[PDB]
């Protein structure tokens, strides 16, 4: 019963803060690198953040580095995206992908979440 | 089914060229032990020893772990040569024209990722033959095994006692024994150890 | 055409690494039987027996079933080595330098998924040669076959009587017979059986 | 004459229930894993539900698990999708794909149905 | 160019595993004939005959037809082993360790789809050696060829007379002849014929 | 000079009949499986009908089986699509694809036609 | 860099199965010449000649041309076996068990597309041994080379004189010479020539 | 992990066919040196020398550089044969039937891109045997190594002294020595040098 | 400095004539098969005409054969598309692709031009 | 921390000049070929300029050659695009891609930048 449930989305003003949280179930969370993708309404998916399976490597998109912070908690099987100073182009459905022992940037993902809409 | 799912998932992000370690700064422990089946030939003109040997290499693939509950009925998995990482343990003093007499069988991995590799082979090894006690000579033929390209701190080669339970006696040579010894050799450039396992078969000429 | 459609469809979702069983918790039954063609050599210095043998392995691929009505004219299919799963049945006491003298032919599958595999080979097997009744000696050379990596509860190896209908008599050895026996061997760690089939060729020296 | 005929679609209100049924013909139904895909009007196809060829494994999308229930009947060669508490984003053409002995999630499908439109 | 277009188009929808027949319910006719080049060895202890033979198999690929007008200058095409379907004609009574001494050359196809295959080989065949008229013995060594997995109604094997125009005389054996015979053998389960071609080389000991 | 010319399109009312005909030239017509694809204006191409190279196998889409009938005439190098009881969703440009010795459903096509617009 | 660009571009649209000719209705000229290194064995029981030979085949690939100005520093390119078209020139009267003793080296192509191929080999060729002037016999062993599947008008095989500059004298046979001759042979069905090059090594027994 | 990232990144844009040089107009320096392990056979009838040799080729791949800080714990990398460029250094005067007795091991590359290649082999080389001081003869057997297709200005072959630290003494021949010499040979068409390294093993017959 | 410059586009009435010309530079023109593709505004690229590297084979789309004529001049490194009796659907940006020794229909192209807009 | 930061975009009139500059970090700049891609709002990405890893080879699109000039500075890890005489179709988000030891035209890129919008 592999499931990736995202939460914490909604409406924010510019220069705000939001803590997106995704809970994983049905698979070994510590064995998978967990990354955040975004889908803007009429564009294509793009990488936002990614953390390695060991949690020792975090990779952020150039458009978001310094503002977004990806983290993981293996005890609660959770992936956190702490976003600070959001901006109008940070408006999309954010959803989480999981890759088996992935590095965190270029990986073949196995499980995909539903996603939460955030609007700026 | 669950076996199909597991086989599809295990190779999602897998590079056979990469050492299967969680942390790249610590070595992977590979346990090595041979099984002597029979001594086929002791060539005296060309200083070569021909023996039947089943190698046994056991290591841990951190990338081949799975949940038995999530994959009911599938507690083991087989991977052919070239699809998963295998230690490059070779016989250094081998006199075979191909230099690698091992038959590459499938590697067996269980739920914890423990990989077992059992290559059979007819090994031709370089052994100095001393003939001066000819009717009562005891000869020590060394079978030196080691990683061709990995050293210490990357591939920690550990030794297990060889078993002669399947040994077939020879009509000319009596197997006094086959003790193994693990040695470490050092370069001048670095303090990097290089482990190796030498099994010294001791044979007596039968009169 | 229908053969093209069937060949395209049969490999839609097929992993050669996976055991072709509907349920992963029960074994696949593999029927094994050899056909002796001729005894080519009985080496006495190197305790090796050289024989011509056609293996026969029959199993059931649950994934290679099709409707003859939906595929008129196509009641059989051939798959080369490496494209479908095959049992890893090897000669354990083989003294061949390659350890696998079988010539990998195509596997034949019919509409119910029944797979037939007939590897010919010139098998060199380890056989203890007893020479103390030299002019009237009877020798029992064992040909021990088994799955290299599968045990019981996964690959149930069953035995069928060997046939000597194509046997070519030898000028030095008389084939007293070749009875087969299925044995099960057990580890200490688990109660998992490990089956094997030993065909014990009985030969008499011709005077 | 391989055919996958879907039926049971139509107009429903939010928090309703619908039983979609797909009948298969022309191929061995018991040998194929049967999955449900959806196509929203101006988006891409996405997995909704899937049942293995043996019927012992059911996989649901994270957006729909708990609400949708996939089942199969080999005697009638039918795949059922029982949907409870539908929601406005559950508005699409639902169509059934068949994969030869598929696991039920990631498979190469061979036969595709037409589809029934459901609107919430 | 036209050859490039033809080579790209001929493999558009082509499965080498499928028999190249327009209708799957009728056999593909394969014409078989060997060419003896020289008898290299007649082993008497191990009942083995070693000969140089060029096989010749001709069939019709329904999928390799093209228009010479649409492809000017390209009236023939070559396909390596493994890219197009080839008959699995093997020497049944072969005593070679690899069991297949044929060198897989390219298959030549012309505009009508007619495929020619000429594998050279040094064939080691099982031949019972009768030594009781030793100084004047005539021996009949059978070379039995047939499809390994195809039977009748699928692969109709037809025979053509062997040619000895390139024969090199041997210093110990005189080639009395090499007549061929096509035989059909039947299972009990089905009425399906199984054709084979046996070329019986007749040799006389030279005194 | 490989050419696939379609004809017989136009405007029809619902529950009508239309006989689309495609003439082939420049290649051996009897060696190719001939299939009909359709392109609705703002959607993707989809299979409608297909006949094998030997003409002994006809495959229809589930949305159209029973109503459409594909046939071939090797003497005139022609592919016919006889459509009965057309329906508003049967409105698209219909064009013919040719596959070398194809089965008629899943094949690598070599030659494509122009297409005729039919509207219901 | 420029070498990377050239290697990527040269294989844009390239089929190794296609003859590299601008016009398909005219032959590709292949220049053939061998280099004798040493005569290793002259087998008299089995009429076989064993020699060390370096073949040299030169042709023109119309598809492997490039501008040196557009690719500075890259005036040559190497292609392994199987990636570009190579002539199927084989030794017709070869008695080797593999029938092809050539070691497939890389093909060297320069800016004009000229391809050079230098396969070394230990060639075992069928040679009738005449022993009736035994102490003073001169033997003419023919090495017959030709395209296996291409004939005239497609592969025009031309001859170049063999060089013995690297010849190593033998302790039993004196190399009188090795002249080459180009011959054309014709089928009855067509007027299509079939060229071949025969190098007739002339040896004298050393007394 | 970092090793996975490095292995994925190192083959982003990599062509094994291309010489790993930053500038295509200057040669890549390849350092060559052999290690003699034992002289196995000195064949006098067939002028062939059989020896155990470990080759050592060191060069610099400009494309296999990485940052140790960016890839912690990964200071070395292994590439199998066929995935990265390797020098085509072969034994010119080799009498082996395969002409290449080297066992293709993995190439080891460190952070600066320095590639090490250590092929073991049982080399059969052509050596003129002079037997006229038979009981006290000293023989100079030349082992000539060079690039098969690269010349100077592309592959600058440099020599390093051979080491005999692992030499196993022979029971018939005493190793007087093995000095190496680098030579350059020139075509008439161009001023392009062609380097080669000849190791002349000097042996004395043991009395 | 590989460059493919197209010229000769513009506005034409129906049943007119236009001679599009593309000049090539930076590569051996005689070694490349030169083809014409078109891009209509809101559709996908499609093949219009193609000439082999030797110039002995011309392939036209079924929608355009008889009206368009592709030619090449190796002396001036030019590809010509002579269009007669243009039609409203012949309105697009026409651009030239080059394939190394290509046949002229199905090839892997190496160099692409900019394109000229023609409107009918 | 691989990052490609583009700067220098904005609003320009036709026949103007703009110097786009992209700074690279987190990877060996001298080991990567650096190219400029553009994304017009409702079209696909396309190559504009590219410089080899050694900086000895510059490749420009046919639509832009003569007007745009790509350059690189390895000391400052910077890629410069000097644009002269811009034109209305030179309106897009310009972003930089990096390929490991790439030639500069056809390469597998590893790192992508964010991009700067320029409007004419
Ligand atoms: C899988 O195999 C491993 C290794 O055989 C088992 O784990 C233990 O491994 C150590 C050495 O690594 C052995 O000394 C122990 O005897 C093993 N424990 C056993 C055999 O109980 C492991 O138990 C096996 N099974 C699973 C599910 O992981
Ligand atoms: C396909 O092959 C199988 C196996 O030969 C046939 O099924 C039976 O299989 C059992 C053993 O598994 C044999 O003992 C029987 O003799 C077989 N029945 C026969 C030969 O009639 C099966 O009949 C074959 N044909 C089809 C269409 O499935
Ligand atoms: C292509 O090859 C075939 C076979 O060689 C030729 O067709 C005839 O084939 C039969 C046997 O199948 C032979 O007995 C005839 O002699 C062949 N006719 C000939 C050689 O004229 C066919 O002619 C060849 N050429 C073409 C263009 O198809
Ligand atoms: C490339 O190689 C060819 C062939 O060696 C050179 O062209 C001439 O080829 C003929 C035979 O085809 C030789 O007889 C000539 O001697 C060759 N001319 C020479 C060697 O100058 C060609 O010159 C070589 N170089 C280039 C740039 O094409
Ligand atoms: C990587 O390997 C190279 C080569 O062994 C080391 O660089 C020097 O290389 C020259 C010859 O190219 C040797 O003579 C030196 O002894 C090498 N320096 C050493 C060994 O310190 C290099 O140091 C190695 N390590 C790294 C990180 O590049
Ligand atoms: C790996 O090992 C090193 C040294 O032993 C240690 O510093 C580090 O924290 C470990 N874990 C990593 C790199 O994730
Ligand atoms: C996966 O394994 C963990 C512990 O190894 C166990 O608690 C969990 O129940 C397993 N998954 C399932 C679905 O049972
Ligand atoms: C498979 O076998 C197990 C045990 O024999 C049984 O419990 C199960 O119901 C079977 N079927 C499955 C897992 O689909
Ligand atoms: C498929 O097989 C079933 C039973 O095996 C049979 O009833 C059915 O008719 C077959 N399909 C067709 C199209 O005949
Ligand atoms: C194939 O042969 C069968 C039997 O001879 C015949 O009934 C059928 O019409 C033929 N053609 C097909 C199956 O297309
Ligand atoms: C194709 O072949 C047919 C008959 O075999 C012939 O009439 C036709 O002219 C050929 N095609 C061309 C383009 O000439
Ligand atoms: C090819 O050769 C033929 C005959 O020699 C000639 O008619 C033709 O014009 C040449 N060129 C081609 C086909 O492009
Ligand atoms: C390409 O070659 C031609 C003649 O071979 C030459 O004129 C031209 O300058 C070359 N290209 C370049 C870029 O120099
Ligand atoms: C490469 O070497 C040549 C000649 O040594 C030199 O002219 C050139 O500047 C070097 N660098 C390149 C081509 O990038
Ligand atoms: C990369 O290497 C350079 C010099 O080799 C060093 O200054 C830099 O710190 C390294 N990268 C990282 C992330 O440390």
């Amino acid at each position: 019963q592999v499931q990736l449930v995202e939460s914490g989305g909604g409406l924010v003003q510019a220069g705000g803060s939001l803590k997106l949280s995704c809970a994983a179930s049905g698979f070994t969370f510590a064995h998978y690198a967990m990354v955040w993708f975004r889908q803007a309404p009429g564009k294509e998916r793009e990488f936002v953040a990614g953390i390695s399976w060991s949690g020792a490597s975090t990779y952020y998109a150039s458009s978001v580095k310094g503002r977004f912070t990806i983290s993981r908690d293996n005890a609660k099987n959770t992936v956190y995206l702490q976003m600070n100073s959001l901006k109008p182009e940070d408006t999309a459905v954010y959803y989480v992908a999981a890759a088996r022992f992935g590095v965190g940037v270029d990986d073949d993902y196995s499980y995909w979440g539903q996603g939460t809409q955030v609007t700026v | 089914e669950f076996q199909r799912k597991l086989y599809k998932e295990l190779v999602k992000n897998y590079n056979p060229l990469e050492r299967p370690v969680a942390n790249d700064s610590q070595p992977l422990t590979v346990y090595f032990s041979l099984s002597l089946l029979q001594i086929m030939d002791v060539d005296e003109k060309n200083q070569v020893l021909t023996t039947n040997i089943w190698l046994q290499m056991s290591w841990t693939d951190h990338y081949l772990q799975w949940n038995v509950s999530e994959y009911p009925g599938v507690k083991t998995v087989r991977f052919p040569d070239g699809q998963i990482w295998k230690p490059d343990i070779l016989l250094y003093n081998s006199a075979d024209e191909r230099f690698d007499a091992t038959f590459h069988t499938n590697v067996l991995v269980n739920s914890s990722g423990h990989c077992q590799y059992l290559p059979p082979g007819i090994f031709k090894s370089s052994c100095y033959i001393d003939v001066r006690w000819f009717p009562f000579d005891v000869q020590h033929c060394k079978l030196k095994f080691g990683s061709w390209s990995y050293g210490g701190w990357s591939l920690d080669l550990q030794m297990q006692e060889a078993d002669i339970s399947g040994y077939i006696p020879n009509g000319e040579w009596d197997l006094v024994g086959i003790p193994g010894k693990r040695s470490e050799r050092f370069y001048e450039c670095c303090k990097e150890p290089y482990p190796d396992v030498t099994f010294t078969v001791t044979m007596r000429r039968r009169t």
